[PDB]
């Protein structure tokens, strides 16, 4: 008799109120504690990817091909 | 929040200020001109530099402009 | 120890203004 | 699904006037009696079937109104009315609060009518240096 | 005042800046070519041809070609010893906080 | 009768017991137009084909020049004979102050300015031949203007003429098809077969000069054409009943093009112009008229409905019948690409003999023939406006398909608005990268061909298939439908190249997506301002200011450029940015990567390099190598005959320039001014009485529009020109 | 079954211009817009958008490799989720600087009562501060893992989308 529907569309999502939740979590969040992981957040890669050699570059060394920083003249 | 200042003489209309969009229009009775009429705004809070208010409104020297500074969601127009 | 001063540039461009457009985000909600 | 609503006003569904987020910071309504279903031009576009009531229909820029009161000036028609209407209802209206027709002039209508400068005398206006109490304004 | 501050930290730097960077204490040995030397350019987008880029003047890094004149306006007043710079820095700091 | 002015005309308040200058461009800026006239058709229908008149009498007044100033001083003869090397010329100029050198002296025994745009190639196409000849057609068409301009006086004047049988619309829409196309198409075939075909086929070698078979022949008696492509020419034409097969000989779908000089076959143009000829003769009877055969006028359209899209597309207008304005977008957008269609078509696959190889008109032409098109469409639907704010009456519509839009505004426009970021914003925002990635960006890895490649590729597409298309699949025709597409099946002629497999790739799904872009955010400007225009969701009531109408409120905190008239006032600029782009892409394909020369060991040699491919990826590459790599042509180019293109874009750059002064400027600022000076005249009593006021707002969003928009055109035609010819 | 709500707009009063058509509300499975946080009125953050995070992270394994810098290269086929975590953590701020269009300081929440709750007026302001921000604990927790889970596992492709 009820032409249904949805309307009420499919099972109210999985027995999953737990672990993700709560656990871990960076969480509680904002106002105070946000910076708390956007301070590392932005001084992380940064900071440590404002170094690490020696090395990794695009690569080039020992200025020669008809010498250089000369000629020739001296060392 | 409507500006700045705007000035005397006309009304009646039948050939002047008959067309603010957002109202802002009474007409008191008051004594001076050739039957009785002095005006700007029984209001100015619905308007809106609808500044079509002198185009229809003569009488000599600046006569309508805007100055909204604050400039208001009442008459900066933007509803949605 | 040594190699840098990059320390600065990932700031002055990367986090610093990340914090400008952050805390005066604002000026409004300063 | 369906009803309350008894408009007319009528044309159905499109965007181009009165939306979602201004059931708050204002709203505005409009009343009249409708000569015929006598169809006319009505903002978002349509053409509205006027009806045998109404005349109450929603619309946020009260801008839109008088326009429409007078919109009702090119088929012959007459007596526009509007109102407000908001959370939680109240004002906000010149026709009728008394329908004083902005034109006319009649009863007691107030001051707020003009500079001690009957303009000509206009110049550098330095009666100001940090006015307080002193003018804020006039 | 206020900005008098930064005008003064306009240069306590860029003074401080050079002798680091560039090569005056070097350029003393011979005074005329040149590619007058600005700052040191930490631009992590520049393709390995940073050599082929700006391995210029005294460099060792893709440095800017200074044109601010000044490098003479400082040579004139006195110094060519950047160990006798380090100081105009510290001075336009002796004017900055002050 | 009548007439004549004098003050006052049509802008109701024109006379005004004057008071001020600035009426002399309210009139010059109303004058034609209507409603500031009347839709009272019994005096407006009887203006439009009044017309519509002169324009022709002007077009005649035109063409009757372009043969007198062909055939009074040929390069036509003194060349024709020899296409190839030695080329065009239609004007030579009086010896005033150093005009001279402007008429070159480089055309085969001829002093004179060289000429771009076929014509030589248009009239070596038919045949004609002999100056005393299409000079015998200079007179054919000049009075022949006369009578057509003797139609102004024909009707209207002594004859206030008829809307009753103007309104209707069936005889004419049938007859144009039949009637006055159909006097044509095929009655150019009788010409294109007998006149044209062989005075070309036998041109195609021998027949050098003067003994030139004055068309005079080949009527009543055959034998000669008969001695040529046969057909058996007794007095009995087979295909009266299906000997068709025979009177053929010389018209099987030949496609490709005449390798003994490009063009493409006239043996391939009666079959094209008696079929597409007669559809238009027959199919130009399908509607009512009197004799009970025909269709709905509109009675067809409301024929069909659809649920949403409701009523359908129903009861299709009744001013669409009546008059112009309502109609007036469609005959333009249409006619619109109907000058971008013929364009991307002409160069694209050559008509009249001597193009493919040419240049200075397998380009030139190509453009203009795309301005007019762009121009035309990108100002076609400023007729959708007016109309609503105008010719549209009371009612006819609601539930019309029309209204179904005006409701569904805001959320039709809108979902373009975004494409018009993505499509562009970031797909142009895309040369940019590869600049930041060629300067900064080390070939290492970025967006070009041996780059953001894209290996085979980009295909091909199709086209290519366009090259298996004639060997089967559409059985025959001949040679690959247009060499431009296909595989490597490759020709040309005249030492230099003609058309070849012009292969695309990266540099190709680039650029493009800009015309692909642009013609998005160049419409919707357009649509935004075509829909809202009369009802705009933000001054809601427009028909309360007119068509133009400046802006309005300093209120609502900044209401300007609201009018479609001013939605059109920049409707254009971009076109120019878009037509005056696109031309560009073209002229660095044709060339650099299509035009040629010849030498030999397998090696065609282009005007410029197979550069392009990877030095027109990056935005820049078009000033590195599209300016200062070019312009040299015009930059130096004085004391010569490039001595106009070194003389135009000069006073074309200024007059791109002397736009902004009127267009960036204020308007009150200027009026405010024209006192001050005033004191000089007046006090010293001179001064007008047409009180010299300072140019009306719209009027100066009616100059930095024209002027900008004269400016960066000539310029580029002062320019692109002189490139071509000597490195041309 | 008998035709449907066509022409006559958006439910209610033929003048509330959101709009109704399919791709509003429909058989062909509007159903979507109703089990990811979409519509419903629903329930309780985390287990709504720890789904976004979970999903949203790896969604970028794309324009983080052939696009950008190094296509395929050294250091290397760490592609999938590089700093791709790294260049979240603001996407993981941003909406934790949003907290201005949501305010309260606590989450009951959660059931509902009888009575009803999610009380008969939702479309709008139920959600809060310490009322939304734990969805933010999701997407981020979910982002990473949403990133990281695409790394550890797989990288010479397979049949994952075939459709679906
Ligand atoms: C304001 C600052 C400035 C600074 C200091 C930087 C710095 C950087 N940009 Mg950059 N960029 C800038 C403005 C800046 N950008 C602007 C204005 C634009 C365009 C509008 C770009 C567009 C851009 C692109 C497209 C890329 C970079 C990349 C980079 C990184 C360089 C190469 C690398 O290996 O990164 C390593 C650094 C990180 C991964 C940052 C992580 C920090 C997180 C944790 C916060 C580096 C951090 C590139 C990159 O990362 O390679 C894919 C590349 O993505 N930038
Ligand atoms: C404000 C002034 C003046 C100016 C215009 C500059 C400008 C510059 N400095 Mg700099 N510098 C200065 C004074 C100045 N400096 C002084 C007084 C010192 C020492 C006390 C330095 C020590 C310094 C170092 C170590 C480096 C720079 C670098 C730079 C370049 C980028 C650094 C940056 O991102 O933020 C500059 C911000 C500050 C000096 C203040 C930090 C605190 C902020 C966030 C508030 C840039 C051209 C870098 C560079 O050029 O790359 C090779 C880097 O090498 N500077
Ligand atoms: C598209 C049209 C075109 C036009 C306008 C003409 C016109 C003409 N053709 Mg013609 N013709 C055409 C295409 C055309 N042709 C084609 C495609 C062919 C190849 C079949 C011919 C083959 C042809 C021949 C062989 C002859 C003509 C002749 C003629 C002329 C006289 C016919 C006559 O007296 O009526 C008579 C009516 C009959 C039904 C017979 C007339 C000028 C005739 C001519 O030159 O002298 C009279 C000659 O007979 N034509
Ligand atoms: C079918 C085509 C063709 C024709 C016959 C017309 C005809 C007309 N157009 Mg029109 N137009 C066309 C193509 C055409 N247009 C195109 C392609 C565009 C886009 C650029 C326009 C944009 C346009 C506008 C904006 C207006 C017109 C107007 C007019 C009317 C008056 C023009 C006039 O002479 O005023 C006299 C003005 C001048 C002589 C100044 C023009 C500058 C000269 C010196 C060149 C007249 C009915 C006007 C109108 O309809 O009135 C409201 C006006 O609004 N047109
Ligand atoms: C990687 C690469 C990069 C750097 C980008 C960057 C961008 N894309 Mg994009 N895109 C890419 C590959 C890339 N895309 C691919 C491979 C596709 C499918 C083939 C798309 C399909 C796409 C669409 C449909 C849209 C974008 C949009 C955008 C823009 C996002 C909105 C914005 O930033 O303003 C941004 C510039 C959006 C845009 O332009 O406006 C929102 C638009 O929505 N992209
Ligand atoms: C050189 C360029 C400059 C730049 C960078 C832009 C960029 C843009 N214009 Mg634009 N414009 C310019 C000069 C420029 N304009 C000039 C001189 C005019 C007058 C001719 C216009 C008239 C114009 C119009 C009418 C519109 C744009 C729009 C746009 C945007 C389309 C999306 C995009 O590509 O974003 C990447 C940055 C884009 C921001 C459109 C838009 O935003 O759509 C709603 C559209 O409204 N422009
Ligand atoms: C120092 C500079 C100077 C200045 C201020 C200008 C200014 C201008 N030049 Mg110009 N030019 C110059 C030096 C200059 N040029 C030099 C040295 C040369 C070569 C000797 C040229 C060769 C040149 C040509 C060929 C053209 C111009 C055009 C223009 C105008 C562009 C008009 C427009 O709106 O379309 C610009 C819109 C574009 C989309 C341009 C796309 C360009 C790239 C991205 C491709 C503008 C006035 C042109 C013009 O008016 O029509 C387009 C065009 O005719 N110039
Ligand atoms: C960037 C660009 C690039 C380079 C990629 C790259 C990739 N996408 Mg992807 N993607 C993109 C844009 C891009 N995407 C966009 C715009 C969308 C929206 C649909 C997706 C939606 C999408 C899905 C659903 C999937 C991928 C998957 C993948 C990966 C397939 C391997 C896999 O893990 O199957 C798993 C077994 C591959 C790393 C697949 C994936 O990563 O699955 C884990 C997965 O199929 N993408
Ligand atoms: C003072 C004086 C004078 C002077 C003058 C002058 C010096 C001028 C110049 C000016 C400038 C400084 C500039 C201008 C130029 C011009 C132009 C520029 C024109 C134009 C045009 C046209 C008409 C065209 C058209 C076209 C087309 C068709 C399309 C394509 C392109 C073209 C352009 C070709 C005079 C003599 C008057 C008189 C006396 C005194
Ligand atoms: C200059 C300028 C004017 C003033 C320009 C005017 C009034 C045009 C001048 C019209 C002509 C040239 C009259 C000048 C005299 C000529 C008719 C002929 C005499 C000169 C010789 C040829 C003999 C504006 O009105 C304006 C409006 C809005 C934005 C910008 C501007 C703007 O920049
Ligand atoms: S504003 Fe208009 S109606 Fe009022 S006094 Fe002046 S002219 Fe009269
Ligand atoms: S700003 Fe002008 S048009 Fe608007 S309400 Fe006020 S007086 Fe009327």
């Amino acid at each position: 008799w009820d032409v249904y529907g949805s309307d009420a569309p499919s099972p109210y999502n999985s027995l999953q109120s737990k672990f993700f939740e709560t656990f871990a979590a960076p969480f509680t969040k904002r106002g105070l504690l946000l910076k708390f992981l956007i301070l590392g957040g932005g001084s992380l890669l940064t900071y440590v990817s404002a170094n690490a050699p020696q090395d990794v570059l695009p690569i080039t060394r020992g200025p020669q091909q008809p010498p250089k920083l000369g000629p020739r003249g001296k060392i | 929040s409507h500006s700045v200042k705007i000035y005397d003489t006309c009304i009646g209309c039948t050939q002047c200020v008959r067309a603010c969009p957002t109202d802002v229009l009474e007409m008191i009775p008051w004594g001076g001109c050739k039957a009785k009429q002095i005006a700007s705004a029984p209001r100015t809070e619905d308007c809106v530099g609808c500044k079509r208010c002198e185009s229809a409104c003569p009488t000599d020297f600046l006569s309508v402009r805007v100055y909204l500074w604050h400039e208001t969601t009442r008459s900066m127009g933007l509803a949605y | 120890m040594i190699n840098l001063p990059s320390l600065f540039v990932p700031l002055v461009g990367l986090l610093f203004p990340a914090v400008a457009m952050a805390s005066l985000f604002l000026h409004v909600e300063k | 699904e369906l009803d309350p609503n008894t408009p007319s006003p009528i044309f159905a569904g499109s965007t181009g006037g009165l939306l979602r987020k201004a059931q708050v910071e204002e709203f505005y309504v409009i009343t009249w009696e409708s000569p015929k279903e006598q169809i006319f031009e009505m903002p978002t576009g349509g053409a509205a079937i006027m009806r045998e009531g109404p005349n109450l229909l929603k619309l946020a820029r009260k801008e839109q109104c008088l326009a429409l009161g007078t919109r009702l000036r090119s088929k012959y028609k007459i007596k526009y009315q509007f109102y407000r209407v908001f959370p939680s209802g109240e004002v906000q209206y010149l026709h009728p609060k008394d329908g004083v027709y902005p034109e006319k002039v009649n009863p007691g209508r107030q001051g707020v009518g003009l500079n001690m400068r009957s303009i000509g005398k206009n110049v550098s206006p330095i009666e100001v240096k940090f006015t307080g109490k002193q003018p804020y304004d006039l | 005042f206020g900005q008098l501050a930064i005008i003064f930290l306009w240069t306590s730097g860029n003074l401080f800046h050079v002798a680091w960077q560039g090569n005056f204490e070097a350029w003393v040995q011979d005074p005329f070519h040149v590619r007058p030397i600005a700052h040191a350019i930490w631009d992590p987008h520049f393709g390995q041809p940073a050599v082929e880029a700006f391995t210029r003047g005294g460099a060792l890094g893709p440095v800017n070609n200074a044109y601010s004149g000044v490098y003479q306006w400082w040579y004139t007043i006195g110094l060519r010893t950047n160990e006798d710079l380090y100081t105009g820095a510290i001075f336009l700091l002796f004017l900055s906080a002050i | 009768f009548e007439q004549w002015a004098k003050p006052g005309h049509f802008s109701r308040t024109i006379a005004k017991g004057p008071d001020t200058t600035t009426w002399i461009w309210n009139l010059h800026a109303d004058a034609h137009d209507f409603d500031s006239h009347t839709s009272d058709l019994e005096e407006i229908s009887r203006k439009v084909f009044s017309a519509h008149f002169g324009q022709l009498s002007i077009i005649f007044l035109w063409l009757s020049g372009m043969y007198f100033h062909g055939a009074r001083f040929s390069n036509y003869e003194a060349w024709l004979n020899d296409p190839t090397h030695i080329g065009p010329s239609a004007q030579v100029v009086w010896p005033i102050v150093g005009q001279e050198i402007l008429n070159g002296d480089v055309g085969g025994g001829f002093r004179g300015i060289q000429i771009t745009s076929g014509f030589f190639q248009i009239w070596r196409a038919s045949g004609i031949t002999s100056e005393l000849q299409l000079y015998c057609t200079a007179i054919g068409a000049l009075v022949f203007a006369g009578l057509m301009l003797f139609a102004g006086w024909f009707h209207y004047h002594k004859a206030a003429p008829k809307l009753a049988w103007f309104q209707d619309v069936e005889s004419m829409l049938n007859h144009h098809l039949a009637g006055l196309l159909g006097l044509g198409s095929l009655s150019w075939a009788g010409h294109q077969v007998h006149v044209s075909l062989p005075i070309n086929q036998f041109l195609n070698a021998g027949v050098d000069p003067k003994e030139i078979p004055l068309p005079h022949e080949f009527i009543l008696n055959r034998d000669l054409l008969a001695q040529l492509y046969p057909s058996f020419a007794e007095g009995a034409t087979p295909f009266f009943t299906l000997n068709w097969s025979k009177y053929a000989d010389f018209l099987t779908f030949r496609g490709g093009l005449d390798p003994l000089t490009g063009g493409l076959w006239l043996t391939d143009i009666a079959h094209h112009h008696l079929a597409i000829a007669i559809l238009f003769l027959i199919a130009g009877h399908m509607y009512r008229t009197n004799w009970g055969i025909g269709h709905g006028i509109k009675d067809i359209l409301e024929a069909h409905k659809g649920p949403f899209t409701g009523q359908g597309h129903k009861g299709l207008y009744e001013i669409l019948t009546t008059s112009w304005h309502a109609q007036l977008s469609i005959n333009l957008a249409m006619l619109g690409s109907l000058t971008i269609v013929v364009a991307q078509h002409m160069y694209s696959m050559p008509p009249y003999p001597y193009l493919a190889t040419d240049y200075a008109t397998q380009l030139s032409l190509f453009t203009h023939h795309m301005w007019i098109g762009g121009f035309l469409i990108v100002g076609a639907a400023a007729h959708a406006a007016i109309f609503m704010v105008r010719d549209y009456d009371p009612t006819t519509r609601y539930n019309d398909l029309l209204d179904r839009v005006l409701r569904h505004r805001d959320a039709i426009i809108s979902h373009l608005n975004w494409v018009c970021i993505f499509l562009g914003f970031h797909s142009f925002g895309l040369y940019i990268h590869n600049d930041t990635m060629s300067a900064l960006g080390r070939p290492q890895d970025m967006f070009s061909d041996t780059a953001i490649q894209l290996q085979p590729v980009f295909a091909q597409w199709i086209q290519n298939t366009h090259a298996l298309a004639p060997g089967t699949t559409a059985p025959g025709a001949t040679a690959s439908t247009s060499l431009t597409w296909g595989g490597g099946d490759l020709v040309a002629v005249g030492n230099k190249v003609a058309l070849l497999p012009i292969p695309l790739g990266t540099a190709d799904f680039l650029v493009h997506h800009i015309h692909a872009f642009t013609i998005h955010v160049t419409v919707l400007i357009l649509l935004k301002g075509v829909l809202f225009a009369r009802s705009s969701r933000l001054i809601p009531d427009k028909a309360n200011l007119g068509f133009r109408f400046p802006c309005d409120g300093p209120g609502r905190g900044g209401t300007c450029q609201v009018s479609a008239w001013d939605h059109v006032f920049l409707g254009l600029f971009w076109m120019y940015n878009s037509i005056s782009v696109v031309i560009f892409h073209f002229s660095w394909k044709m060339q650099s990567d299509v035009w040629g020369t010849i030498n030999d060991q397998g090696v065609v040699t282009h005007i410029t390099a197979g550069n392009f491919a990877q030095s027109s990826i990056t935005i820049n590459g078009w000033l590195r190598d599209f300016l200062w790599a070019q312009a040299s042509q015009v930059i130096q180019s004085y004391g010569s005959s490039l001595s106009a293109y070194g003389l135009f874009f000069l006073g074309a750059h200024f007059v791109w320039a002397f736009s902004l002064m009127f267009l960036f400027s204020g308007r009150g600022y200027w009026q405010e001014l024209i006192e001050s000076i005033v004191w000089a005249h007046n006090k010293l009593k001179v001064a007008p009485a047409t009180q010299p006021r300072a140019l009306s707002i719209v009027q100066g969003r009616a100059v930095g529009v024209t002027h900008y928009l004269l400016g960066g055109i000539a310029t580029t035609w002062a320019f692109f020109l002189a490139r071509i010819i000597a490195v041309g | 079954k008998p035709t449907y709500q066509v022409i006559q707009p958006l439910n209610g009063d033929p003048f509330i211009g959101g709009l109704e058509t399919p791709v509003t509300s429909s058989p062909l499975i509007a159903w979507y817009l109703s089990n990811l946080p979409a519509y419903r009125t629903a329930v309780n953050p985390l287990l709504r958008g720890v789904e976004v995070g979970l999903a949203h992270g790896f969604l970028l394994v794309g324009p983080f490799v052939k696009a950008g810098p190094l296509r395929n290269t050294e250091y290397a086929g760490a592609a999938g989720s590089l700093a791709a975590a790294g260049l979240v953590v603001i996407l993981s701020m941003c909406l934790t600087m949003y907290g201005i269009a949501s305010f309260k300081e606590g989450e009951p929440s959660i059931a509902p009562a009888l009575t009803l709750t999610g009380r008969k007026k939702q479309p709008d302001q139920l959600q809060s501060a310490d009322g939304w921000a734990k969805f933010t604990g999701g997407f981020f927790f979910g982002g990473v893992s949403g990133v990281t889970w695409a790394c550890f596992l797989m990288y010479v492709l397979d049949l994952p989308y075939y459709f679906k």
